């Protein structure tokens, strides 16, 4: 079929991003993969008259998978291709009991790409020690990772999905990039059999899915702030308590700490046990009660990007908050991971970022920009090691450490 | 040339350059004709009709005061209008990453750009005109058939042309390694000298078949090779001789050049320091301003002169052997490292320095990051690390550190100085320890301040301070509490600045006050620092605020 014409935003040139140095292993894997893809027509070699560039990486299984970082090209295309060929996002996907993610990227490789647009998909397999200038390719078909691909394949996807949709009107199906999110209220067994039914349906219609991941968004909510519960209280405990409540006053108006402040009126030792008075305990009760309820007047803005902050709690635990404006949390949570002689900090952080990004997709239909607690170069070095996703969120690296660490715990 | 041309566009919405041709002297026009007739004779240029509406300035310049002149064309106005190309090679291969070959040959091609044809439809945009004397006769029109010198596209196009030309020979000779770089090729092989020279002559003949000349005689360059500030020797690599000038006066320019040479030399000469000399360069003022050399800078420079006395060399890479990198601390926040496969031979060396309160372990980790990046770039792998730090030390650090860190495979090497945790704050308040409620305050205008404390034992103190800030008083309060307390002390501050600086647990800073605080913290047995909201009348904190 003839290709769908693809235009850029007026005034915007193509992407020109540097290629990250790679291990010899990864470079060889990419050379192999691209040799096969060139052999199948999916990509071709290009000349020096093509100035554009898009980074490439190698991730994983026991088989190497190639991952293109199309973020820049996305900002330079999809921003007008979320308008023109945009995909609507269902608000009922987050309400379902079970959501399974299917990989439907392999579809895009069947469909050709607009001839005048291919030059923007340019990527470079690097060489070690700048020995050779690098192997240069561009895509001839719809590339995985580009947001224009599922937008162009949208109608085909609708057409293939319509029969299954008709046979299953209570199942929600939402396509984000190369992934198909399928949610239902069915029992886990019935759910998995249904997902398999969709797998066989898609397969007998010419769509392979290399799954031969389960979420539960009905349990997902903005977690309530927890005040310490103690039998006896020392001066230090009451100080941390008053401090934390005072911090919480930035979110919940109505928080008072006077009755708790009068309890430490004299200059006492930090280990001195202080009994709670009437006004004090009543104040703590009222504060706990007002803290148990969710925040008032907090709504999602479709015109604003999502911001995800993460902080490390130690002992294999991380806590995160998703917001758009300060102290207006759209979605907080706490990602914990079992060590099992496996995990380190970067592994946990990466898996956390992926979990958060997936939740964000399921809820709002788009991904947040992360403020990551990690050195920039360290992350840029090792983030591809535990990356199992096909998309890549925006991120930046936080400078100053949080003193608010124990306030999210 | 039978070489296939590369299609070139002008930038969208732009047309060819129409620029004035300003008159020249008679001799210049004569020489221009003398050269252009010979260029036309070789088909590199061609006369054109009056139809061509574009033009480009032409100048004539003597070559090093010699017989033959040189034609110079300013394409800067055309370069603005031509499309962007693939970006040419940014960096160059580092000798430490090269591998020993029994034979290495340098082949430089002449007229490299003029030996490669230019896209036909684009040739009309490179049109230029030779002026006539007194404008009594029409000017001589010309245009390029090949890659013009100083044109935006010539380097990348020549690069790809060369690569495509080399592809067949490369295919028929998989056991020889060709490196491409600008006008040069560098051919290495493990073939015996006779076979190698045969293959070299074979390559020369190929390139000549594609219209590319290359040295006919015994190749003009022999080892050692002076290449990009390097000395490349058959079994070792080093840098070209560094010259540290002797001057009574030093400007910003001279210091910049000096720091340049020292940095450049630091890749193979172990121990080079540049912190004190570049600390003079903190002043972003004029490049001609004379900067007085401090005593520390003088000592540093002298030590560098001592290091650079006897020459040192680096070896080449062996894929079959392990890759080891070892790190040592130099004291002033400076770090140095050696990357090697063998005990007495370095592949290369280097340094790391933290610019812009910090601690030794964090710096060490940063260095490990730098070396990891460099290793990946040069050899395509990550090295095994040898580090002066205990496992319990580093584990203790990375466990309670707020950022996520990647700690690689490493073994402990007991070589002083060692990296350790000099002090460690208590996680819980100390029973049987005095509690200093501290506070400090200053005036933004007068810069008059005061810092003090109030303790649960009834002890109180207020010390006056001149020429200070709110922050520095907030630190001074804590310092005071540390000074007047026992080996175990509970400090309570309302300042999240001070709390932030201290909880980071630094062992060094560019602030003397913080250094004194660190000294006190090391001298103490147990120190618990707690924080409370200011002006909330919690009590204990209120009296100290009232005092100061
Ligand atoms: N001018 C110039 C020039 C000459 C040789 C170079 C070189 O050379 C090499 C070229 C191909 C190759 F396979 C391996 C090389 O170097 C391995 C190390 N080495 C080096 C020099 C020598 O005499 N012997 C030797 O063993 C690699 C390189 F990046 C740049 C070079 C630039
Ligand atoms: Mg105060």
């Amino acid at each position: 079929i003839e290709t769908v014409p693809v235009k850029l935003k007026p005034g915007m040139d193509g992407p020109k991003v540097k290629q990250w140095p790679l291990t010899e292993e990864k470079i060889k894997a990419l050379v192999e993969i691209c040799t096969e893809m060139e052999k199948e027509g999916k990509i071709s070699k290009i000349g020096p008259e093509n100035p554009y560039n898009t980074p490439v990486f190698a991730i994983k299984s026991t088989k190497w998978r190639k991952l293109v970082d199309f973020r820049e090209l996305n900002k330079r295309t999809q921003d007008f291709w979320e308008v023109q060929l945009g995909i609507p996002h269902p608000a009922g996907l987050k309400k379902k009991k079970s959501v399974t993610v299917l990989d439907v990227g392999d579809a895009y490789f069947s469909v050709p790409l607009d001839e005048d647009f291919r030059k923007y998909t340019a990527f470079t397999i690097p060489s070690i020690n700048n020995e050779t200038p690098g192997i240069r390719y561009q895509y001839n078909v719809l590339p995985q990772g580009w947001k224009g691909s599922p937008a162009i394949f949208q109608s085909s996807m609708t057409k293939i999905l319509e029969p299954f949709k008709k046979q299953n009107p209570d199942i929600v199906i939402y396509q984000y990039m190369d992934d198909l999110y399928v949610g239902s209220d069915l029992e886990i067994g019935q759910h998995r059999t249904k997902i398999e039914e969709l797998r066989q349906h898609l397969l007998r219609w010419g769509l392979t899915t290399p799954d031969k991941y389960e979420l539960h968004p009905d349990k997902w909510t903005v977690q309530p702030i927890v005040l310490p519960e103690k039998d006896s209280w020392t001066v230090n405990d009451i100080q941390k308590l008053v401090g934390k409540l005072n911090w919480a006053s930035q979110i919940y108006p109505g928080i008072k700490v006077r009755q708790l402040s009068k309890l430490l009126r004299g200059t006492k030792a930090l280990t001195e046990v202080i009994p709670l008075t009437e006004e004090a305990e009543l104040e703590l009760a009222e504060n706990r009660e007002i803290l148990k309820e969710p925040v008032h007047g907090v709504y999602y803005d479709p015109s604003k990007d999502l911001i995800a902050e993460i902080q490390k709690q130690g002992q294999g635990q991380w806590t995160y908050q998703i917001y758009q404006e300060p102290f207006k949390n759209l979605k907080t949570g706490k990602y914990a991971r079992m060590r099992g002689a496996h995990t380190n900090d970067v592994k946990q952080l990466t898996e956390a970022v992926q979990k958060i990004t997936t939740e964000s997709i399921v809820i709002w239909g788009k991904t947040p920009k992360f403020k990551l607690p990690i050195q920039k170069e360290t992350w840029e070095t090792w983030w591809t090691e535990y990356w199992q996703a096909t998309w890549i969120p925006e991120w930046e690296f936080v400078n100053t450490p949080p003193l608010v660490k124990l306030w999210y715990q | 040339s039978p070489i296939e041309t590369v299609p070139v566009k002008l930038k969208p919405g732009m047309d060819g350059p129409k620029v004035k041709q300003w008159p020249l002297t008679e001799e210049k026009i004569k020489a221009l004709v003398e050269i252009c007739t010979e260029m036309e004779k070789e088909g590199k240029i061609s006369k054109i009709g009056p139809e061509n509406p574009y033009n480009t300035p032409v100048f004539a310049i003597k070559k090093k005061d010699s017989t033959k002149w040189r034609k110079l064309v300013d394409f800067r106005e055309l370069n603005k209008r031509t499309q962007d190309f693939w970006e040419v090679q940014l960096g160059i291969p580092h000798p430490a990453g090269l591998k020993k070959k029994k034979s290495v040959t340098v082949l430089d091609v002449g007229d490299a750009y003029f030996s490669v044809p230019l896209d036909e439809d684009f040739r009309k945009y490179t049109a230029f005109t030779i002026p006539s004397i007194n404008n009594e006769t029409p000017g001589i029109r010309y245009q390029y058939n090949v890659l013009p010198q100083g044109w935006k596209g010539s380097p990348a196009i020549f690069q790809s042309s060369m690569t495509k030309i080399l592809e067949p020979f490369a295919a028929q000779n998989p056991d020889i390694v060709i490196y491409q770089y600008m006008d040069d090729l560098y051919v290495g092989s493990d073939l015996e000298i006779g076979q190698h020279r045969t293959k070299i002559e074979e390559l020369r003949q190929h390139l000549l078949r594609w219209g590319l000349t290359t040295p006919d005689k015994k190749h003009q360059k022999e080892p050692p090779f002076l290449w990009m500030g390097y000395e490349l020797h058959p079994d070792k690599w080093t840098v070209q001789p560094i010259v540290l000038p002797e001057k009574d006066s030093w400007t910003v320019n001279d210091i910049q050049k000096l720091v340049g040479k020292l940095n450049w030399a630091s890749q193979i000469y172990p121990g080079i320091k540049v912190r004190q000399l570049s600390k003079l360069l903190r002043g972003t003022k004029a490049l001609t301003e004379v900067i007085p050399l401090t005593e520390e800078a003088e000592l540093e420079l002298a030590e560098n002169r001592e290091i650079l006395k006897e020459p040192v060399h680096g070896v080449y890479y062996d894929p079959s052997k392990d890759l080891i990198a070892e790190i040592q601390k130099q004291g002033q926040g400076q770090w140095t490292y050696q990357i090697y496969q063998e005990p007495f031979k370095n592949l290369k060396t280097g340094k790391y320095a933290r610019m812009r309160h910090t601690n030794d372990v964090k710096q060490l980790t940063e260095a490990v990051q730098k070396i990891t990046t460099e290793s990946i770039v040069i050899w395509g792998k990550t090295p095994k690390f040898k580090l002066p730090i205990q496992k319990e030390t580093w584990e203790t650090w990375w466990t309670e550190y707020w950022q996520a860190t990647w700690i690689p495979e490493w073994e402990f090497v007991n070589t002083p100085p060692l990296v350790k945790l000099w002090y460690q704050l208590e996680k819980e308040p100390i029973v049987g320890a005095e509690t200093f409620y501290v506070d400090g305050a200053a005036n933004r205008e007068t810069k008059l301040g005061k810092a003090g404390y109030v303790t649960n034992k009834g002890r109180q103190k207020v010390v006056p301070l001149t020429n200070t800030t709110n922050q520095k008083t907030e630190l001074q309060a804590i310092y005071l509490a540390l000074q007047d307390s026992g080996l175990e002390v509970n400090i309570v501050t309302d300042s999240q600045y001070a709390l932030g600086i201290i909880q980071a647990q630094p062992d060094k800073s560019e602030s003397e006050l913080v250094n004194q605080i660190i000294e006190q913290l090391i001298k103490k047995e147990k120190v618990y620092l707690a924080w409370v909201p200011a002006h909330k009348g919690i009590g204990g904190n209120e009296q100290v605020d009232k005092l100061v």
